[PDB]
RNA sequence: AUCCCAGGCUGA
RNA sequence: GCUGUGAUGUUAAGGAGCAUAGGAAAUGCUACACACCUUAAUUGGUAAUGCAUUGAUAAAAAAAAAAAAAAAA
RNA sequence: UUUUAUGAUCCCAGGCUGGUUUAAUAAGUCAAAGUUUAGCCGGGAAG
RNA sequence: GGCGAGAAGGGAAGUGUGUUUCAAAGAA
RNA sequence: ACAGUUACCGUAGCUGUAGAUGAAUGCUAAUUAUAGAGUAUAUCUCCUAUGACACUGCAUAACAUAUAAAUGCUCCUUCCGCCAAAAAAAA
């Protein structure tokens, strides 16, 4: 039990055990593989509109793909999302994950 | 984000104070007649050596003092911190001030392995012969693995 | 690992008075527009670039909850493409495939001292 | 499997001692056997491959 | 030297080596795992790029990347190292596991230590347990008077 | 194809050894003025470097040559004895 | 003032020699250059032996006497070396055996680095030395230059100071230049089989020693 | 160079081209590299005189015949505008 | 040419 | 016995301080890391190095109980 | 006989190279040429 | 006695520096 | 890539505005946030909640990549770092 009645002793309390000054001490800073140097963020009204992250998966093959088992997998469309993925195209994932090779 | 970093450093806290404690009590004892000043001449600190035993005020305290205390303490150089951090560690780990080659030998030495001089059976030439068959001596050296074996 | 050292801890209630604040909600007091953007690429981006390949963080190691050894079966790996893009028509020849080697005139693998490219992987953005 | 598991630190700790050596040091020059050994392992199946 | 892993070798600077470059800024600061000449500068020439080590990170947990068969592949050329990156490969697994600073006959205090722990470690088990048999997440303790107290169970 | 020791030779040394050596005499560029200007206050600016056993010298200043240099390299000289 | 070190001198028993105007090969360009040639005259250092040691002696004749020639031989402990020793011994210190003892090395008590780490510590707290019997004598420069040769063996020290006790525990080298005969602390025992007549029992001490 | 320190060699008014009409107060001005150019004092008032030294900066006066460069204000001897706000 | 060599070999 | 002689020629291609010119071109450290040199050895050592001040010319300074993950719908 | 308007003869001035992100259907390598820890190189002398 | 030691060089050089494409074996 | 340039159209320059610097100058700030309420007076209102609603960039605060021009004078450099396994402390 510990009553931290000023910032102070709050500042006590949570301070790190002391580090030497020849060593690295602060963490190196996370960086996103799509927003390396910007961070867009919203500027400009409505500032809380619902975003959707979609990613292009346009036609990974250009070929007649039979059929698994049943299911089509043939592609119908262009407008697929690759962070929506239909239920073929995960099927078609789930099979190359169990391929031989 | 607060609360959740508040409470990771005060498990992180607690943990750190039991762990402190359990070395504290641990601590390996100095010989009979020892002090820290004791230490601090036999180490020959020199400079103030008295001031510094002074400021230590128990043998448990100087074994577990951090680099921090110690520079913290006054009058004592770079080279006093770094010669008692060494001879701390040295006798906790039992290599002073018997500090010889032969109380070395003395003391680590190597018990024999379990089956060292004894006389070899058909059951272990059939050992010997299966591990070699298992290693192929023809690589590298098969001994290294058979001898444990 | 965190829950094999779970500890029980005694919260009062003065422990709790920087854990609230005046303010009843929370938005970004500064924008993310740089001001030079040479000058933040150079100080604050380029130097912890060690490598020009894009590698997102890796998925969660599974451990056994018994045990705490690693599960035989383990999350996916999780690439990353700019843009969503997963493709190449034409991709071009790579000497990575066997890096720091070449074939010599005898024809055998030899190695090859040489101070490597940074920007290699980058080249085209992947 | 040998040297990766746990026969390998048994082995150091069994390493005989020599005079004139700390006992860190006779574990260091089994250690480096040791060393020797993965290394030619390394070696061999790079080549292989 | 077999051949294949003679121009590894350098006559002006040395053999190969496998060892940190900083890199980073002032302050946030990890290390490149390379492979280099003994005699090149720590943050200048190298011949590879084998992996990153960061002690300091958000996570709290010393991050250690590395490309497992290019450090077979060093090793097996012949590159040589010293006790911390020795150290980091006997934890990643890559090579066999160096002995401790004084060796490993040298530590019974420190196993004497582990096992108290490990004993102190069980016994909170076996409290945790019995707090669980009633789980209440407020309670009322005396000082004069009865205050709250949480019990958070991180 | 090149040399594995370049301009430095292998030779005996006083403790039944073996060490490497530059060449003799020296390769020096005499086509530029010393550096510093102020050379002179401390060295012999004409020195020589001579070549004698017994009564037999030779006269050899090494001298940069056209390309390709190859193995022989980029230094050379005549031939006079006296 | 300054300390710097001192004037090259030439040694004893050879001619003078020129000189160069300027310390080393590389001044004043590179100051940072030791030779490896360079005089030991710092303090905790033992100068080169035949190279820096011994420099010729020279004092006005009106200083000079007979007791000017035995310098080197009244040399005190910690400097005199086997040689110097030997000279003027019986038998120039033949059949007998010699042992050095290190401990008054002037680097393990004087100078800046004589305090350091050690690997093993600071010391806290009967010894097989090694045993040299010269058989072969021949002085370049009386007393301090000399070629010799004898047996090397394994001795047995105890306590008296120490004392040789068995000086051929383990055998050596039977013919061998006298192990850090160039300088350092050397002690001597007669052997067992001693004449009177070549060591001399120490002449008896007037009964008044009258002043 | 962002500017150059000069001497004044010649403090004077001049004629501004028509249709304008009034005084500019300008000066010759020997800069640190030696040559001579024309400088125009902005503001209201200035106490400059000859053998008085002034920073001198890049900044045109299109009335001003042949004019191209100003004196920055309260640098050197050329003090500060009063009564400015 | 004989100052040095903790460098060597030789002499019926 | 009485001057002297014995290798007795030592400081810039560098650094620092102070001035000159110029709009202007530079300051502190007890520095537990890396790397390097050395060693029989995580045996010993450093100031290359690493930290901090100013500079105003760059960032971070929003969102996830039990996780350190999670395009945070 | 050898060079020479594809610049001989013959002055003055300058070592070269790399740096990942990088908005706009301007990119799959930043797109004739703009860099920042670094890479390669840059005589000899105690006569 | 043994190893290491350039205040980490911009003082030379224009068809030069460097770049690009190659090649380089002891135990014969 | 937009505007302006004295009737209109075409040449043609010129003027302001972007970006990369971050080098000099002007004005300006700095030791970064001490402290922790209740009835904050009214109106309205079934997420009933000190809700609408309204001083807390206010915190474990942070503080970064490349550089070091020219002239003169004075002083300084001489015991550089490790190894005695450079035969040491020596069963």
């Amino acid at each position: 039990s510990v009553s931290f009645k000023n910032r102070a002793e709050w500042r006590a309390f949570m301070r790190l055990p002391p580090k030497s000054r020849v060593e690295p001490r602060r963490p190196i800073p996370r960086i996103f593989p799509w927003r390396m140097a910007h961070n867009p963020l919203p500027r400009r009204y409505p500032l809380y509109k619902h975003r959707t992250l979609f990613l292009p998966l346009s036609l990974p093959s250009y070929s007649p793909q039979p059929a698994i088992s049943g299911v089509a997998v043939a592609p119908l469309t262009i407008t697929t999302n690759a962070a929506q993925l239909p239920r073929t195209a995960l099927l078609q994932s789930a099979v190359r994950q169990l391929r031989p090779l | 984000k607060t609360f959740k970093r508040f409470i990771l450093r005060y498990k992180q806290k607690e943990e750190e104070a039991e762990d402190l404690l359990l070395k504290r009590t641990y601590t390996k004892p100095l010989p009979e007649g020892w002090t820290v000043l004791t230490f601090l001449e036999k180490i020959n600190i020199g400079e103030n050596a008295e001031d510094i035993a002074a400021a230590f005020s128990s043998w448990t305290d100087l074994a577990n003092a951090t680099i921090d205390v110690l520079q913290s303490v006054e009058g004592m150089t770079n080279q006093q911190r770094r010669l008692i951090v060494k001879h701390v560690r040295l006798y906790n780990h039992g290599l002073w001030p018997e500090n010889s080659y032969e109380d070395y030998i003395d003391k680590f030495q190597a018990p024999p392995l379990e089956n060292e001089n004894k006389e070899w059976t058909e059951a272990d030439d059939a050992r010997l012969l299966e591990l070699a068959a298992q290693y192929d001596v023809s690589f590298g050296d098969p001994w290294l693995y058979i001898s444990w074996e | 690992w965190s829950q094999k050292q779970r500890r029980l801890l005694d919260v009062t209630d003065g422990m709790l008075m920087f854990c609230r604040k005046h303010t009843r909600l929370s938005f970004k007091k500064h924008h993310g527009v740089i001001r030079r953007q040479k000058t933040h690429y150079f100080s604050n981006v380029r130097p912890f670039l060690w490598r020009s390949s894009r590698v997102l963080e890796p998925p969660p190691l599974l451990l056994y909850r018994h045990s705490g050894k690693p599960a035989d079966w383990q999350l996916p790996a999780r690439p990353f493409y700019r843009q969503g893009v997963s493709g190449l028509l034409f991709p071009p020849r790579l000497r990575r495939g066997f890096p720091s080697m070449r074939v010599n005139s005898k024809g055998q693998f030899v190695g090859v001292n040489k101070m490597p490219y940074i920007a290699e992987k980058a080249q085209p953005r992947l | 499997h040998f040297l990766l598991g746990p026969a390998a630190i048994e082995q150091q700790k069994a390493a005989k001692m020599q005079r004139g050596l700390t006992p860190y040091q006779t574990e260091l020059f089994m250690w480096e056997r040791q060393m020797r050994e993965i290394r030619k392992i390394y070696r061999a199946q790079y080549l292989q491959r | 030297v077999r051949h294949m892993f003679l121009p590894f070798y350098s006559k002006e600077r040395g053999p190969p080596r496998i060892r940190m470059q900083v890199a980073g800024v002032k302050g946030k600061r990890f290390y490149k795992i390379v492979a280099a000449n003994q005699r090149d500068p720590r943050d200048g020439k190298h011949m590879e790029v084998l992996g990153s080590y960061a002690p300091c990170t958000p996570s709290g947990v010393e991050e250690l990347r590395l490309r497992f068969s290019r450090i077979k592949f060093w090793l097996a050329a012949g590159a040589a190292f010293n006790s911390k990156m020795g150290g980091l490969l006997g934890n990643a697994g890559l090579v066999p596991l160096p002995p401790p600073m004084f060796g490993w006959r040298t530590k019974a205090r420190y196993t004497l230590l582990e096992s108290v722990m490990q004993k102190q470690e069980k016994l909170r088990e076996n409290q945790l347990r019995e707090y669980f048999k009633t789980a209440e997440p407020v309670v009322y303790r005396q000082v004069k008077k009865e205050e709250r107290i949480r019990k958070i169970l991180r | 194809a090149p040399s594995v020791h370049g301009d430095f030779c292998v030779v005996r040394r006083a403790d039944g050894g073996f060490h490497l050596v530059p060449p003799y005499p020296p390769r020096i560029n005499r086509t530029v003025e010393p550096y510093p200007p102020s050379a002179g206050n401390f060295y012999e600016l004409n020195r020589q470097f001579k070549l004698q056993w017994k009564n037999v010298e030779y006269q050899f200043v090494p001298k940069l040559l056209p390309r390709p240099w190859g193995r022989a390299g980029p230094w050379g000289g005549d031939l006079v004895r006296i | 003032e300054k300390e710097v070190p001192p004037p090259l001198k030439s040694g004893i028993g050879e001619p003078k020699k020129t000189g160069y105007k300027f310390p080393h090969v590389f001044f004043p360009y590179k100051s940072r250059y030791r030779s490896p040639h360079r005089q030991r005259w710092w303090p905790g250092s033992a100068p080169r032996f035949l190279l820096h040691s011994h420099p010729k002696r020279w004092a006005p004749r009106r200083d000079l006497s007979f007791a000017f020639f035995a310098f080197h031989g009244l040399k005190p402990f910690a400097e005199k070396n086997l040689y110097e020793l030997m000279h003027s011994l019986p038998l120039r210190g033949a059949s007998s055996f010699f042992w050095r003892e290190a401990d008054s090395d002037p680097w393990k008590h004087l100078g800046r680095k004589a305090n350091r780490l050690q690997a093993r510590g600071v010391r806290t707290q009967g010894r097989k030395q090694l045993v040299f019997s010269p058989r072969e004598i021949y002085y370049k420069r009386r007393p301090f230059h000399a070629l010799v040769f004898g047996r090397l063996s394994v001795g047995q020290l105890g306590a008296s100071s120490r004392v040789l006790k068995h000086p051929e525990i383990i055998r050596g080298l039977s013919r061998v230049a006298p192990p850090q005969a160039s300088l350092g602390g050397w002690k001597w025992r007669p052997p067992k089989d001693a004449s009177r007549w070549i060591f001399r029992p120490k002449f008896p001490l007037p009964f008044r020693p009258e002043l | 160079a962002p500017q150059k320190k000069g001497i004044c060699v010649k403090v004077r008014v001049q004629t501004p081209r028509k249709p304008n009409s009034g005084l500019r107060k300008v000066a010759r001005v020997r800069l640190s590299t030696g040559r001579t150019v024309l400088v125009y004092i902005p503001g209201i008032g200035h106490n400059l005189n000859v053998h008085s030294v002034v920073l001198v900066r890049g900044g045109r006066c299109k009335d001003v015949p042949g004019c191209n460069y100003k004196a920055v204000r309260g640098v050197a001897d050329l003090l500060p505008v009063k009564n400015r706000e």
